[PDB]
């Protein structure tokens, strides 16, 4: 019972870690596209 | 003009509707007058469509349906329903709906009543259905200050009871023939002491008052049994 | 970037100028007060005609008396003075119409305010119209999807339906209407959003949220903000309605939002009280029901014979429609007030948003006790109509029993299981802003609620369960979801594939 | 002992389904990041 | 006129006040509007002087007071309280007093908004 509860609690950690990688990838792509946009508009 | 006092016809022969609250606490008569009072979205049209469907069982004459200031989509649905079920050739339809200028809404119920008066004066028994008679009255609001009149209480026309009486006294059965009439009556802001339903109350034989509280309990057809009376 | 020859356009404009004299019918301003101008002269003016003033200011003639003409200014009146000239234009009040307004933000007269250049519309049409009659209508049966689970399951909206959105302030009325606009970006239905009386920063935030979700190019925005004239606030819904009626009359489908009809009635009350018209209930004019009913009747579904008569034979065998979502603001839940009861007597149902459910975190906040659609399941697709028969009854059993969860351990089995199913269906209908769901995803969530696969799952892990189930069906059964997303079909093959995927999800995930 | 080795195998299978869900949401976020960068470029 | 649709700044940028309960529980927007409720004697004037001092020293901005229906006793008191708290030179004061005819009390907020 201890081993099965430890496995479900580790599975939730793996899903939340990949969700934080998901939010970092989409927000850095938005920020990089915005900075290249202000570069072309100032140019 | 209205028919005279000597041409009036008395009668108390019962008209069974198939609806339990209507047959219990405010029963109808053949050749009588029915009001269906109620506020916005409490059922008035659903009750009239059920009353058309159940009064059509034991009636074999003609019918006149007058749409006065209501939804154009409801007129198209009722026409295609009667055309699909082959009862269209007994019913004459007059429509002056919410999309029209107020002269059309002011005068369309007179046209439907003129057709019902011709069917009554041929010696027949006819049904007259009027969805919102309140919408005749409100059209008389919309032109009243443009006709140069001083306003009465809560902005109504000063000739309110006379326009109601000149319309409502032609609807009766005479000794020549009979008219059974069902009329839906709108109540502004759910207030029964507003002057347009309060003038409408004494022109009717049977009065069915609907309630927003009873429909909010989930009860349909939502009739207040302590507010609905009839002389039968 | 800027060559000098491309600025030779001026020479071409000189070659298309007509310098011949044309005859005008002219008059003179006598008095200016509060946006109302009295004019002597103008003996050939029509009722409803635009009147040209200097400075590009227009007006509309309302009161054609025998010795004077009263006009209401369609803009700022404060630069108008006694002695200035007035001209007839020959034109009853018009707006430009066409597909060239898609993507643009305009005012109530169709002039652009977004700074993206002139609008090259090839047609104009009248602002004031009578809706088409009884014989030209067709009954509504095609779906409009808002993307919300509670709205598309319980109160379905069809093409040509009028559906009111009513409730108190700041509980999500603009949010539901804007997400219904954003869900039309791949459906073929074009969109009109009319803002009446709103703040300008709110309008600019709405158009930025339309551009960020990829739906601005499908949407015309008409704006008459809170510091404009009351004439433009009164006239902007009819102008946007004419813009939607261009797509209605040619066998296509459009959808319009009036985000406050309550502020349009306040502006028309202001115009009527400055004309000294006698008022009624809540100081509104006597024709205030007519103010809403002339507008909303124009939203309709019209038959193929009307479309064939309008285009003179060019478009054959197609119906057109215009769906409306008007929005009414209430005061502390009073739905029996005069303007809210006038608009309920006009629409085909309404969606009530409740403030207490919004304040408890039930964020789409739909009161299922009193929301209704008059069209109903005639508009719905087959799988959605089949799977949503048990949602409203589960929410109905939850209404009174939601206060019993503090003592529910000492109750009988049927009351306890009805309350557990009620908490599961209530937790299923919560949904975030700017997250639309397709037909297949709402069918998966509705099948997970309806067929008893929520029974061993606790309440705080319902919706996370829903998200994981959607992801599993996107990576294992994508051809099944592409089969459901065609026209919403349901049969035994789809039933068996959904139930086998949900049982494999409940066993292995 | 036999039900203990079955519990250890079911623990490892729960961990592997968590990594498959993790790789799925990281792939969908990469697709979202690409199409959002193209939308900000076009704007 | 109001600033146009193309002149709106965009976003939902916050204005830092430096007060902890305001910046935690009910945060202010730049360009935003704040209703202020309560009676007298609970510290309204002290909160206004602290907002004037914080926007002048930490953000390099200014303040305009417009008293619509200003009681003359309380305006003299508010002027001497702002001299004694060293915040008078950070704010422009416009009063439209109670004993004035109501067009003065109608246009005094437009006067203070023009200086702002
Ligand atoms: N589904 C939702 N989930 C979470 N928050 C939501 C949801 N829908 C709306 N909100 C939030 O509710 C708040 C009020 O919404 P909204 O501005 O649409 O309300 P409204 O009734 O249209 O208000 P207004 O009086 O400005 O017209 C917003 O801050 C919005 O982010
Ligand atoms: N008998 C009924 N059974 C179920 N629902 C009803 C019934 N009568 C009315 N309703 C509900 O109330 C709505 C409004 O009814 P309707 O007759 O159009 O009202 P009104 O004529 O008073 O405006 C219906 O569309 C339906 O949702
Ligand atoms: N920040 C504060 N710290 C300590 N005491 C305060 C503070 N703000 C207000 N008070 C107390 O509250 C009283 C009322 O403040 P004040 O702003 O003058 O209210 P009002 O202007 O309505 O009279 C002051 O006399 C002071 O003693
Ligand atoms: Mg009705």
């Amino acid at each position: 019972g201890q081993q099965l509860r430890e496995a479900k609690a580790q599975a939730a950690e793996i899903v939340e870690q990949a969700k934080k990688r998901a939010n970092q990838i989409v927000d850095e792509a938005r920020d990089q596209a915005r900075t290249e946009g202000e570069r072309l508009k100032a140019q | 003009e209205a028919p005279s006092y000597a041409d009036q016809a008395g009668g108390n022969e019962l008209l069974e509707t198939g609806i339990k609250v209507i047959d219990l606490v405010c029963p109808f008569a053949k050749g009588g007058k029915v009001g269906l009072f109620g506020g916005a979205g409490v059922g008035k049209t659903v009750n009239m469509m059920e009353l058309i469907r159940n009064i059509a069982i034991e009636h074999s004459g003609y019918s006149v349906f007058a749409g006065v200031g209501e939804r154009t989509r409801e007129g198209n649905d009722f026409y295609h329903e009667m055309k699909d079920s082959n009862v269209l050739d007994k019913v004459a339809l007059v429509y002056g709906q919410m999309n029209e200028p107020p002269g059309n809404r002011l005068r369309v119920a007179l046209t439907g009543l003129t057709m019902a008066e011709k069917f009554r004066d041929e010696g027949r028994d006819v049904l007259l259905f009027i969805d919102n008679i309140y919408r005749y009255t409100l059209a008389g609001t919309e032109v009243s200050a443009l006709l140069g009149r001083m306003p009465s209480a809560v902005g109504y026309q000063p000739t309110l009871a006379e326009e109601m009486g000149v319309l409502q006294e032609r609807i009766t059965s005479t000794k020549k023939g009979s008219i059974t009439s069902i009329q839906a009556v709108y109540v502004p802001a759910d207030d029964l002491t507003d002057p347009s339903p309060a003038t409408t109350f004494a022109h009717l034989d049977a009065t069915v008052v609907l309630s927003r509280d009873i429909a909010s309990l989930g009860i349909y057809p939502a009739v207040d049994p302590l507010d609905s009376t009839s002389r039968q | 970037l800027n060559p000098s020859e491309i600025s030779e356009i001026i020479k071409g404009r000189i070659e298309k100028l007509d310098v011949a004299s044309q005859a005008r019918n002219e008059g003179t301003i006598v008095s200016v007060s509060d946006g109302i101008v009295r004019i002597y002269g103008l003996a050939d003016v029509m009722y409803g005609e635009m009147i040209e003033f200097p400075g590009g200011v227009y007006g509309m003639a309302l009161n054609l008396e025998q010795d004077s003409v009263g006009a209401v200014v369609l803009g700022e009146y404060q630069g108008l003075a006694e002695g200035m000239n007035a001209k007839c234009t020959g034109r009853i009040l018009e707006v430009p119409v066409g597909p060239e307004l898609l993507g643009r933000v305009v005012d109530a007269l169709g002039n652009p305010i977004d700074g993206k250049g002139p609008i090259d519309a090839k047609a104009t049409d009248a602002v004031e119209k009578v809706a088409p009659g009884v014989i030209w209508r067709k009954s509504v049966d095609q779906p409009v999807q808002t993307g919300y689970k509670s709205v598309d399951a319980m109160i379905p909206v069809g093409r040509g339906q009028r559906e009111l959105i009513i409730g108190d302030r700041q509980i999500g009325k603009t949010a539901l209407a804007v997400d219904a606009i954003i869900n039309q970006k791949d459906s073929g239905i074009k969109c009109v959003y009319v803002a009446i009386g709103q703040k300008q920063s709110t309008i600019a935030n709405v158009v930025r949220k339309l551009e960020e979700n990829g739906a601005l190019a499908n949407t015309i925005v008409v704006a008459a903000s809170a510091s404009e004239s009351a004439a433009l606030q009164y006239l902007a819904p009819y102008s946007g309605c004419t813009m939607g009626e261009y797509f209605r009359d040619r066998g296509e489908d459009a959808l319009i939002v009036y985000d406050d009809l309550s502020k349009q009635a306040v502006a028309y009350r202001q115009i009527s009280l400055l004309l000294r018209r006698p008022p009624g209930r809540e100081a509104y004019p006597g024709d205030v029901f007519y103010l809403h009913s002339r507008l909303l009747e124009r939203a309709s579904r019209v038959s193929e014979e009307y479309v064939e008569k309008f285009t003179n034979g060019a478009v054959t065998g197609k119906t057109g429609s215009l769906t409306a979502l008007p929005i009414i603001e209430t005061q502390a839940g009073d739905v029996s007030a005069f303007v809210p009861t006038n608009v309920i007597s006009i629409t085909d149902g309404q969606i009530f948003l409740e403030s207490a459910m919004f304040n408890s975190g039930i964020r789409p906040a739909v009161n299922a006790g009193i929301s209704v659609s008059r069209v109903g399941g005639a508009a719905q697709t087959k799988i959605i109509k089949k799977l949503s028969g048990g949602i409203r009854t589960a929410l109905a059993q939850y209404r009174e029993l939601a206060a019993f969860a503090q003592f529910a351990s000492d109750l009988d089995e049927a009351t306890r299981k009805q309350l557990e199913h009620g908490q599961r269906v209530t937790e299923l209908m919560k949904q975030k802003q700017y997250a639309p769901m397709s037909i297949a995803e709402m069918s998966l969530s509705l099948y997970a609620a309806e067929r008893g696969f929520l029974q061993d799952v606790e309440i705080a892990k319902v919706g996370s369960f829903e998200q994981a189930l959607i992801s599993y069906f996107q990576r294992e059964h994508a051809a099944l979801l592409a089969k459901i997303n065609e026209k919403g079909d349901f049969n035994d093959e789809i039933d068996a594939g959904i139930k086998a995927g949900i049982e494999k999800f409940k066993a292995t995930q």
